[PDB]
């Protein structure tokens, strides 16, 4: 499929960047999951950045931390997170799903397995958080035998060899790291991206999409007149959720509001 | 790419996020260079000879011995300033952040040996160190953390997943990817990404070369084994290191086989886990079958780490150095005889290579064998441990 | 008469009953003739290289002088095998133990540390060792009586006078006037009666025979001073023995001045005591008006012996060595500042010596001076001890 | 005075040897001490041996370490000590009265002034328990100056320079040791010390009065044959004043039975 290539001719036709939304898996349940993506979806997300639960999240700061931790109060498994990916592509046919994975659960039953199964419940991308450019050779091979886009993250402290690395490397999109850290809502990225953003396009890398610290209106639409073609929330849309687990119709509220205005300022 | 091979075989390698790999390149070329320059190199041998206390005697033990055809010598890292071997590395790794300019120091820590390593070398080279430790550690080694912030260390309790050893390493790595620019990683074994388990390794050489020219001074000739406890891999091959080519002299890794390997709670990744990716690095670990990470059992909480050393993987593979496990039981054992015996209080961890020997000798008395086994550490922060459980028990 | 002199000056002596005499005898010319025979000599250098780790490595302190024209270096006694300077001359005495065909140690012990370095040495070198302790001591030094019973000692709390020190004193030589002919009598400290003040000096001097190679070798000169903490006086003679003749070097003694000379509560009977006749000697003590012995207050519980060696009281008469006292907030005051500065966790007792000299250095920080402290022991011991005082405190 | 020399003249005219009992001054309290020795000295003592309390008593068992415990719970100190001792003098005249002392009792306050203090107060002769004869001179000569019999003890692993100097530079009687060890009522000392007995009659020496375990009488009549002038117990009365610590007037009794029947044995 070229689900992430349809999405950006098409957003690119109506001059709107993308707004991509991310959740943990199972969090805070499988059913409350599947009813908060289907939520995002409906509020406008244009694509979506999955997580599956994982014991040791090194790329994470404290929000997302608690939403692997919830999932697995839930007792969300991988192969439980491959039966709800399989529903969510059966429910939605369009919509680009990533995914973010740490890469023992990728490695654990084998990496070819693992993007053998992605393509099969209907993923597009993967991103493995801790497998630099540097050790993504096998990973990144899998994914095109399986016809999976391996995403590459492309850091502030960047330099011209790593920029053509992962223009060539990645597929579906690039992520745009905002600032170095790990994620969270609470951190605002600073640094100008307008260079990182113009020699990606000149080495005709996949369209960016920035992410770490967006959680707010005005930053979607920043990304997107950076030359970015769009904007990824995580924490801020999971803080959502933690705030909101005693009331689940609050919640599916609160996330429909937030989604709404963050899809808003992407046109 | 890199100055130096990230991998032993088919294990090691550098499984950090992408923001974190100028870290490591930076770290790899300062240690290359650090190799090469005596200056440096003389800086680091009068911290370990008139700070330290090296080199470290090689005591022979007798009294265990009577009566078999078994000859068994002591390395005594227990003597080493601060009590254990972890000393010797803290200080070139210390050396290395001011090599690079950097002023903070960050550490993991699971009993509490590494942060008060760490903070004693932070302390006498004028580095901030802070110290990460999994919460349940900082509720059970008090002593420690008092000893770190005696020390001017500041000591940060991590509550996220299982609060222990694991959870401080991830921490580390969390804060270290968004403070680089001014901290250094001072990891605490010979494990991680390239390049700490060559800079650890490296660092620690000193335990087997003193070894080698003493055996060779007292016995005039080199050791039929060496042997070492296994829990992340740093003193074990510290003392392997300079023997690697000496092909007769076998190498003898012991991990932790806790209530026993049979019972799973152990922590024995290396002859008893799965090949996994995680804290950097492809190495075996202990993990579920769908690929969580778990934690290591032993009595002797120093050997908690989950996983063990590349390098260690590697020679296993190879059979250039083999691995086996002790239990807790034994561990015991070994320490009231060292004690008994020697008057010597050795570490729970390294009780757990003087059993392994103890088990060599015994089984085959009228075995004429040269040993040496490496005393890691003292241990009188395990004289309340041993005492609760042999009251436990009568 | 004897083969040596019994006094220093007027103080020293052999106080015991009639029936111990041929024992007192029978020890000096066993330690004569031992200090002649090149076999004892090469067996002791060989434990104290082997077993204990000798030399003790000579630090340099450069964090906490800076600013000043001290340079101060610390005599590490805290690195040798037990963690005290006890262990060398435990080791002396039991080859002379053995030297007379004895099988059996009897030793006293206070805060427990000349109990495990009996026990260790005991241990190591196959004899029976029994060890008497104050009942109150016995109380408060748990962690130490568990050291001494691992290594098959036998310890014996004494509940008669005040069931502290110096009636554990008592009890030994009780039990030595009656099993002399089979046990020895491993006295912990510089003083009791001849010739135990001769040959604990003479076991001990290797702290400062290593002291003055390692200055010189260090420096090109010997110290303007050395400065040493007074219990009973073994570490401080151990230190000053080799320099006596050194007219140049100033030998300064601490005592502990507890909550203060004034308020009674001290163990400084060198210079703030009564000559007495107790513990088989002439020499200061802590004595009501009365003549009745009392126990010596300290922070420290090392520093409780309620009297000092008879050489100290004679090199304090004739002005070759000057004796001062630290009080407890002064001793707590420089082990918090060896552990943030230096990385070192000093015992309380040798907190005493490193106060004053800080003292020195900061009354007068522009004087020129090269100064040794002999750091006689490590601290984990007292890290409950100041724990609990900085919480009192907040 | 000569009053060991008259006391000993007086025996050997009626073949008896001494006994002597030895207690602790205020031993359980000033007024019971001085009831308790006129009770042993009307019971049968030919001499006293009173031990003045100390902290340290270094040659002492267990039963004397507990009197001399009890002396100074009722705070008795050495100066209500030598007013106790004179005036045990002035309601016997003629009796011998010996002082067991520790040396920093007598050292404190000066050696000369310890014996000036003796001779005014009456007391025949000081035992200094760890004082051995190589560190005697200051003593002894102090002793002599002032009328007070120096007393040494003559242990079992003696030889003949020791034997020599004990008969040389003792008065009033020579302590004979009945074997090593501290003093004690459960220990039993068996060397024969006919030997002895006999170098120290031909060097002349005060006559030998045998101290250590012995407790019953038939041991009174051994020394006496064995050729000692008499025999010392002082643990065994001591056990008698401990027993009895709630009934002082079945002390007294049990006392003066006891003094009774071990005088009777020296006969
Ligand atoms: O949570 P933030 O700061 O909004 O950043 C967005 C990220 O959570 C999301 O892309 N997922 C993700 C991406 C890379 C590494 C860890 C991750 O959890
Ligand atoms: O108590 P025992 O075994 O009957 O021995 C008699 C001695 O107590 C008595 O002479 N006093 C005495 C003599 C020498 C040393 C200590 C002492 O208390
Ligand atoms: C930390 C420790 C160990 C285990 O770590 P390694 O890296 O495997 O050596 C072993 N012995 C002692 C005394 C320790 O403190
Ligand atoms: C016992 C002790 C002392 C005091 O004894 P000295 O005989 O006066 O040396 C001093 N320092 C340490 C560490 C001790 O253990
Ligand atoms: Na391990
Ligand atoms: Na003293």
């Amino acid at each position: 499929m070229e689900r992430y290539e349809n999405l950006f001719a098409q957003l690119n036709d109506r001059r709107e960047g993308a707004f991509v939304p991310f959740v943990t898996l199972g969090d805070p349940g499988i059913e409350q999951s599947l009813k908060i993506i289907d939520t995002l979806i409906d509020a406008g997300a244009d694509a979506l950045e999955l997580g599956v639960p994982f014991s040791d999240p090194l790329a994470d700061g404290p929000t997302i931390q608690n939403a692997n931790l919830r999932a697995f109060a839930a007792g969300v498994t991988p192969a439980q997170c491959f039966e709800m990916l399989a529903l969510i592509r059966e429910k939605h046919p369009t919509i680009p799903i990533g995914l973010l994975m740490y890469a023992n659960l990728v490695f654990n039953n084998g990496i070819d397995a693992f993007y053998a199964r992605c393509e099969q419940v209907g993923v597009d991308s993967v991103l493995v958080a801790d497998v630099p450019v540097e050790e993504s050779a096998p990973f990144r091979q899998a994914a095109l035998r399986h016809n999976i886009a391996p995403i590459f993250i492309c850091p502030p402290n960047a330099d011209d060899d790593l920029l053509r690395q992962v223009a060539s490397y990645g597929r579906g999109y690039t992520y745009l790291l905002s600032r170095s850290g790990v994620t969270g809502a609470e951190n605002r990225g600073a640094l100008p991206l307008h260079h990182l953003i113009e020699k990606l396009k000149e080495y005709h890398a996949a369209p960016a999409l920035q992410g770490f610290g967006i959680s707010s209106p005005e930053q979607v639409s920043a990304a997107v007149r950076a030359g970015a073609a769009g904007a990824i929330s995580g924490s801020a849309i999971v803080k959502i959720i933690e705030k909101n687990l005693a009331s689940p119709k609050q919640m599916l509220a609160e996330l429909r509001s937030f989604v709404s205005a963050m899809k808003a300022a992407s046109r | 790419t890199t100055l130096l091979n990230p991998y032993f075989g088919e294990f090691g390698g550098m499984y950090v996020p992408q923001i974190l790999m100028p870290a490591l390149n930076q770290l790899e070329e300062a240690f290359v260079s650090a190799q090469k320059d005596p200056e440096f190199q003389a800086q680091f041998a009068d911290l370990l000879k008139n700070y330290a206390g090296r080199p470290t005697a090689l005591t022979k033990c007798q009294n265990i011995t009577a009566g078999t055809r078994t000859t068994l010598y002591l390395k005594r890292e227990d003597l080493l300033h601060g009590g254990a071997h972890k000393t010797n590395q803290v200080l070139g790794q210390a050396l290395l952040a001011k090599r690079m300019g950097k002023s903070e120091i960050i550490a993991e820590t699971g009993a509490g040996q590494h942060g008060v390593a760490s903070a004693l070398a932070s302390a006498l080279l004028g580095l901030k160190c802070r110290i990460y430790m999994g919460a349940k550690d900082v509720e059970r080694q008090s002593p420690n953390v008092f000893r770190m912030r005696l020390m001017g260390a500041e000591v940060i309790p991590v509550h996220s997943g299982s609060a222990t050893l694991k959870d401080a390493c991830n921490e580390a790595l969390r804060d270290w990817s968004g403070s680089y620019e001014t901290a250094h990683y001072m990891l605490g074994t010979a494990a991680g990404p390239h390049p700490y388990p060559t800079i650890v390794r490296e660092f620690q050489r000193m335990i087997g070369e003193e070894t080698k020219a003493q055996i060779l001074d007292k016995e005039g000739r080199l050791p039929d084994a060496v042997i070492a406890c296994v829990g992340g891999g740093s003193n074990a091959i510290g003392m392997f290191a300079d023997f690697i080519n000496d092909t007769s002299v076998g190498l003898i890794g012991v991990e932790p086989g806790g209530h026993g390997i049979e019972t799973g709670e152990h922590g024995a990744p290396l002859k008893h886990g799965r090949v996994g990716i995680y804290f950097g690095m492809k190495a075996p670990m202990m993990q579920t079958a769908d690929g969580q990470i778990e934690e290591s059992y032993s009595i002797s909480a120093g050997l908690d780490f989950p996983s063990v050393g590349p390098q260690h993987a590697y020679l296993n593979s190879i059979g250039r150095a083999d691995y086996v496990s002790i239990t807790d039981d034994e561990a015991l054992e070994a320490f009231k005889t060292l004690c008994r015996h020697e008057g010597i209080i050795p570490a729970l961890e390294s009780s757990h290579a003087l059993a392994h020997a103890l088990k060599m000798m015994r089984e085959q008395p009228e075995k004429e064998q040269l040993l040496v086994v490496n005393l890691s550490g003292r241990g009188d922060k395990d004289i309340f441990t041993v005492h609760d459980i042999l009251k436990a028990r009568g």
